[PDB]
């Protein structure tokens, strides 16, 4: 009868929507895409800014 | 004597396939929250009747 019963993210009944997205994410870039909504701030944190991002 | 299925007095009305957990007085009652699940019923039973279901 198995040994571990590896649950999945959606089995965690009091996890939040952003919380489940973060738990599923594999890389730091993916996490930043979830967490940072302001596109100019995200661009700064990614070290990749256009002239429009810089002005903003 | 490792039993694959038990006969437990229903603490309520139980439908076929319902996941069961402990209830008042140690009776078997329907649940929905994995952790409390110890077995799944294989037959319908009314409160006070035995219900037979596989462990797992």
């Amino acid at each position: 009868r198995s040994k571990e019963i590896s649950i999945e993210v959606e089995d965690i009944k009091d996890a939040g929507d952003t919380g489940k997205r973060l738990l599923k994410i594999n890389t730091p870039s993916g996490a930043r895409n979830i967490i940072i909504e302001n596109e100019d701030a995200k661009a700064l944190i990614n070290g990749e800014t256009t002239n429009t991002n810089k002005k903003n | 004597y490792p039993l694959a299925a038990w006969q437990v007095i229903a603490g309520s009305d139980i439908k076929v396939g319902d996941n069961l957990t402990t209830g008042k007085d140690g009776t078997a009652v329907p649940t929905d929250d994995p952790s409390t699940v110890f077995g799944y019923a294989v037959e319908e039973a009314q409160e006070g009747q035995l219900v037979t279901l596989v462990i797992s």
